[PDB]
DNA sequence: GCTACTGGGGCCGAGGGTGTTCCGAGCAGTGCTC
DNA sequence: CACTGGTGGTCGCCGCGGTTGGAACACTCTAAGATATTAGA
DNA sequence: GACCACCAGTG
DNA sequence: GCCCCAGTAGC
C-alpha cells in the first residue's frame, strides 16, 4: 500500500519545531521532548516545517517527510532559512526544461523579467529597459515603500539592514521572519510544481534565485506590512506574533493556492 | 451549520444521553452532528456543566487555516499545544 | 474542503500512524481534519487497506439533510440502520 | 441545565418509527425492538417523529421529545395523521393574537385567502370574489391539476380521494399523494406550533382541527410533493412508503421547505396589513 | 369530566381504554366516559389508545403528579378554533378585556373592583394587596420576610424558594386546566406577553388562597430540600382540593362575564 | 568531489566538524574541508548544528540507503548550482548536442560507436535489440527460463523470479545512478534519449552500466532462487556498490558523457 | 477496548520508449408589588 | 475505560409587571526471423 | 410502572 | 543507531 503527497492547496502553511528530537513511531512524524512529551505533527497537512536549532531529526524522519512531499527548512535564528531538504526529483521535466529554456535565451528572460515588475507595481515596466535597471528601479521603489509603511504604521525606520549584527530594532526582525516564511511556502510551491528554486531571471547568482523573483512579486502586497502592524506593537515575543501573523496572512489570502498559477503566469511571457 | 465532534472518556451517563439528544453516537463516547454556532455554544454549556470528572474534547468545522477548531474539558494524557497559532495535540508520558 | 473525523478501533499500529500522517489523533483512535473528496478516499483506501481486524468509522461533512455522512469497516455492536434514507446508529445486545 | 429548543430550520425533516417501545435511557429517546436492539434517536434534531403502529411511548418519551420542541404524531396507514403532542404552551402570544384578528375580521381574513390564491397559482384572484367563489375556483382548480398531473406521467385516474377509508382494491396513486402531503402536513404543523401559531385557525380551510395547516401546506402542495408522487406511482414498486418517504425527504432538503415555511406563513398573513 | 392515570400502560381492549397496572386490575374505560386523560408520570400509551383517542376525539395530556407540571398536550395548539377566537376576542377588544380583568378581581377579592379603574390602576391595587398579603403571612406564619426575592437556585432565601416551588405547581394545575377546557395559556388579559399569561391570571386569581399559606407552613419548618415538600404538599392539596376540576368553571365564569355568548 | 557514507550514529559538531558518534562511541571527526558531500545511510539521527555547518561550507547532504541503494530525500532540493543546470539544459534542449550526448552515451554503454547515419529515434531501436538479445543470452548463460519482461505493474507478487530480481536490481542502480548525478550538481529530470520523466537522466545514465554487472547479479540471484528475492537482489547490489565503488567511478562518466556534447563545462 | 515493555531482526515494498486525446400603576408612611 | 446487572428511591430541577487533471491510445524504430509480426528501448 | 443512582467485575 | 513486530500482562 503506498503513501503519495497531497496536493499544497490542501495544506497548512508552516510548522515551527524546536528542542526535541524528531523520530518515526508506527510511521507517523513525532517530535519527542526532552521530558518524553510526545507530539504527532501532521507531516502530511503541512507545506513547510521549519526546524528551530534543538532538533534532532531522524533518517526515517527525513525520509518521510520526504515521502509525503513535506519540505524541511532547518532555520536559525530568526527563522533565517539555513537549510532544506526534500523529493530528489520532485521537478517535472516539461516544466523544468521549459524554465531552463527561458533562462537561457535572455530575449524571453528580459520578457519574464518585465512581466514581474508589471506584475509587482500593477503598472507596465519604462520601455527599452535593460535588466539592471529595472533591477535598480525595484531597488529604489522598494526603498520609498519600506520609507511609505514605516510613516504610515508610525515605526522607527532606517533600513533594510538584513544582518542580525546591528539589529540589538525590531522592526527588521519582524520583516526578517515574515519574508522567511514567504520564502519557505515558496521555495515548497516552487519544488512543489517541478520547477528550479536556483533557476531565476531577476536575484540571478544566488542559490534560490526564482524564490526570491516571485517571493519579491508578492512580498508587500501581503506579508511585509503585517510585519510592521507586529513590530509596532513591539511584543516580547516577535517572532511568534510574526509566524501567527503571517499564518493568518497565507490563510485569508489563499497564497499556497495562489503560488503555482503566479508562477506559470510569469513564466508564460515567453509563449 | 458546520460539522461538530464530541468525544468523551469517563463521564457519567447523563452527559452521554444528552449529547444523544442533538448528536449522533456513532462509536462509545463518539458524538458526531451538524449544529450552528449558538446551537454548539449550548452543547458545550452541557458539556461543561454535566462532565464533572470526565475529559471531553469538542471539535468543530471553522474557516481557520486547519479548516477545524477544539477545545477540553478536565485533564488529559493528549493535552492541547500551541505551536506559533497551529493548536495540536501532545501525548504527555507516564 | 470538507471536515472529516475517523474512529477506528483496534486496529494495528500501522494505520495509526498512517492516520496520523494526515489527521489529528486528539483523542485515542480519533482523528480529526479537513481534506477534499480525492484524499478522504485515499484515507479510506489506507483504513481498508489496513484494518485488517478492528473496526472503523468514517464520517465526513456534506450536503446531505443531517450535514454529514458515514461508513464503516469490519464488526461492531453499534451497526448503522437506515429509516427511510436517515442513517442511525442502533445498539446490538450480547449476541 | 434547562436544555433549550433548536431553532426548525436546523433540524432534519423527519423520521418515521414502526416497531417497538419508545424509552427514555439516562435523558435519551431511544427505540428499543422486540429482539433488544436498542436505537438512539435525536429527538432533538429532528422537526416531527411519526410514530406508525407498533410503537409503545412512554412518558418521559412525551415530555423529552415535547421539551426539545420536536413534534410527535402518530400515523396510520400510509401516514395519514392520527394525533399529535407538542408543548403546552408552546405558541407565541403576539404572532396567535395577530392571526386571530386576521381571522375575526372579514376583510382581513378575505385578504389573507386572496394571498393565499395568488401565491399558489401563477395568477392573482378576481377582484370582489367572496371566499366561497375563490374555494369553488381552487376546487376547479386543484381536480384539473390532478387530471392533468395524472396525463403527464401516465397513471389510471378517477379523483382525489382523501382519506384511506375510501380506497380501494388496487387505487395506489391516492395511497402515494396521501403518504407525500402526510408528509408535508406533518412539516407543515410543525412548523405552525414552533412559529407560535394556532394549526386549528384556518382561513380557507376551517373547522377542520388542522385548517391553517392545510392552507399554508396547500399553497406549496403541488409545485414539488404531488408530481413526484404521480412519478413514484407511476413506477408502482413494492414498498411505496419507504419510496414516498425517501423522495419527499431529498425534495425538503433540495426545496428547503423546512427554513421557508415560517416566511411563507409571515408573508401570507402580512396581506392581512 | 377527566381522569387521572399512572403507573400502567395504556392500550385499548374491545373498544375500550383499558389501564394495565402491575397488580393486574385493569381499568377499562368506554370511548365517550371521559372528555379528557390526565397522564401521570409512570404511564406508556400504546398506539392504538392514541388512535382510539384521535377516532372519538379525546384530549391527552401528559402532566405529573396531580398535574403539578404539564409536560405535554394532544391536540397540540388547541383543537377547537371557537374557543381560541372567543378567548382572542375577549381579549383585543378594550371593553371586553376590561370586563375580564374585572371579573378576575371581582372572583379574587371578595369585594368588587373599584368602578372607572383601568387594568394598570387594578394592577397597581393588585399589588399592593399582594403586599399587604405577604406581610400578613410573613406575621401569622412567623416567616422571616425580606420581599419578593429571587436569583435567576439555591443560594437564595428558602421562602421565596418555597413561594417559587408552589407557585410552579399551581401554574401546573392551571395550566392543565386551560388546556382541558379548550383555550390558549398565552392569551392573557392582566398579564400580556409571555406564553403562560393566562396561566399567570387564572392562578393568581386562586394564589394566595391555599398554595401560598401552605408554602408559608412549611417555611415555618425548615426540612431538607423544600422543593419537594412544597411539591408534595401542593400535589396533595390539588388531590384533596380538586383544584382541575374547580378550575375550568372559574375559566368558563372569567371569560363568561365579558357578556359574549359563548361556545357550546 | 569527494563524499563519506556514515551510518548507524548521530552527526554532531566538535571544535567546528563533523562528527559521527557511534552506538559504541566511536566518534568519527571530520574536517569541513574533507568531505564535499555527506551520505547519510540508515541508523543516522543529524543534529541542527551540523546542518548549520554543512549549510554554510555548502556541503551537500543526501539521505539515502544503504551503499546509496535508494536515494531519500537530498539537501539543496532542486538543484544547488544553476550553471550546471543550465548547461545539462542547454545540452538537452539543442537537437545537435542532445545527438552528441546520446551518441557518446552508445559509445559508452558498448564498446562500438553507433553509426553516423541514425537519428536518436534510431539508435533507440537499435539499444532495444541488444537489450533484447542481451536478455536471451544471460537467460541462457544463467539456465532460467525466460518468457520475456512483461510483468504485472500493479502488484508485483504477480510476476516471475526473474523479472522481480531485474526489477529490484535495477532499482538500485537507479539508487546510486540518482545519487551520482544529485552529488555531481545536475538535474535527474534533464534526460536525452529518455524524456518527459522526472528521473530520465537516471535511466540514461543508468542504462550505459546496466548490463555489465548489476542484472547478471539478478540472473545468479534468480538461478538460486532464494525465499526473498526482493532482498537478496538488494543486498547484492548493495555489496556491488560497496565492493567496486559504482558510485565514485559513475560522476566521472557523467561529466564525461555531458562533456562530449562540445561545450565548455561550468567548474 | 487501549497502553507499556522488551528482545529480535532488518535497514525493505521497487519495475521506465515517447507524446497526445423606560415606562405604567396603586399604596403605605420614597420603597414594594404587579 | 466501556458495558452489565440488581435494588432502593422518586415521580422534581421551579421564580413570572409590560414594552421598547490522468489514463487510453497512438504511435518510432530496429533486428530477429512466421521475412510478418514481435520483443525490447 | 418508568427511570435514575450506586458499585464493582471483566475484557 | 532507528524502527517495526510479536507476545504479555494490566486497568
Ligand atoms: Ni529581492
Ligand atoms: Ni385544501
Ligand atoms: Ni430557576
Ligand atoms: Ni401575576
Ligand atoms: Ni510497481
Ligand atoms: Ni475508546
Ligand atoms: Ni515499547
Ligand atoms: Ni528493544
Ligand atoms: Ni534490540
Ligand atoms: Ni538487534
Ligand atoms: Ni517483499
Ligand atoms: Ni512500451
Ligand atoms: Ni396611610
Ligand atoms: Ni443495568
Ligand atoms: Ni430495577
Ligand atoms: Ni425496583
Ligand atoms: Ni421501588
Ligand atoms: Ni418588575
Ligand atoms: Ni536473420
Ligand atoms: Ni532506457
Ligand atoms: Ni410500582
Ligand atoms: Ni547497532
Amino acid at each position: 500500500l503506498p503513501l503519495n503527497p497531497i496536493p499544497l492547496k490542501d495544506r497548512v502553511s508552516m510548522i515551527f519545531l524546536q528542542y526535541g528530537q524528531i523520530d518515526v513511531i508506527d510511521g507517523a512524524f513525532v517530535l519527542i521532548d526532552k521530558t518524553g512529551i510526545r507530539t504527532h505533527i501532521p507531516v502530511g497537512s503541512v507545506a513547510c516545517i521549519m526546524l528551530e536549532p534543538g532538533t534532532r531529526v531522524s533518517h526515517a524522519a527525513v525520509r518521510l517527510a520526504a515521502q509525503v512531499g513535506t519540505l524541511l527548512v532547518w532555520v536559525g535564528e530568526a527563522g533565517v532559512r539555513v537549510y532544506a531538504s526534500g523529493q530528489p526529483g520532485g521537478a517535472r521535466s516539461d516544466k523544468l526544461l521549459y524554465q531552463a529554456k527561458l533562462a537561457l535565451d535572455e530575449d524571453l528572460r528580459l520578457k519574464v523579467v518585465r512581466k514581474m515588475f508589471e506584475l509587482r507595481f500593477g503598472e507596465p515596466a519604462p520601455a527599452r529597459r535593460s535588466v539592471e535597471q529595472l533591477r535598480g528601479i525595484e531597488g529604489s521603489r522598494v526603498r520609498a515603500t519600506y520609507a511609505l509603511l514605516a510613516k504610515q504604521y508610525g515605526v522607527t525606520w532606517n533600513g533594510r539592514r538584513y544582518d542580525p549584527k546591528d539589529w540589538e530594532d525590531t522592526i527588521n526582525q519582524c520583516i526578517s521572519a515574515a519574508t522567511s516564511c514567504l520564502y519557505g511556502v515558496t521555495e515548497a510551491a516552487i519544488l512543489a510544481a517541478g520547477y528550479a528554486p536556483a533557476i531565476g531571471f531577476v536575484h540571478t547568482g544566488k542559490p534560490l534565485s526564482f524564490v526570491y523573483d516571485i517571493a519579491d512579486i508578492i512580498k508587500f502586497d501581503t506579508v511585509v506590512p503585517k510585519a510592521f502592524e507586529i513590530a509596532r506593537r513591539n511584543p516580547g515575543e516577535p517572532d511568534r506574533e510574526v509566524r501567527l501573523a503571517c499564518r493568518d496572512i497565507f490563510r485569508s489570502s489563499k497564497t499556497l493556492a495562489k503560488l503555482i498559477p503566479l508562477i506559470e503566469d510569469v513564466l508564460a511571457a515567453g509563449e | 451549520m458546520s460539522m461538530l465532534v464530541v468525544v468523551t472518556e469517563n463521564v457519567p451517563p447523563r452527559l452521554r444521553g444528552r449529547l444523544a439528544i442533538w448528536l449522533l453516537e456513532v462509536r462509545a463516547g463518539v458524538y458526531v452532528g451538524d449544529v450552528s454556532a449558538k446551537i454548539r455554544e449550548m452543547i458545550w454549556e452541557q458539556i461543561a456543566g454535566l462532565a464533572e470528572e470526565g475529559n471531553v474534547v469538542m471539535a468543530w468545522a471553522t474557516n481557520t487555516e486547519t479548516g477545524f477548531e477544539f477545545q477540553t474539558f478536565g485533564l488529559n494524557r493528549r493535552t492541547p499545544v500551541d505551536l506559533d497559532g497551529l493548536r495540536l495535540v501532545s501525548f504527555l508520558p507516564v
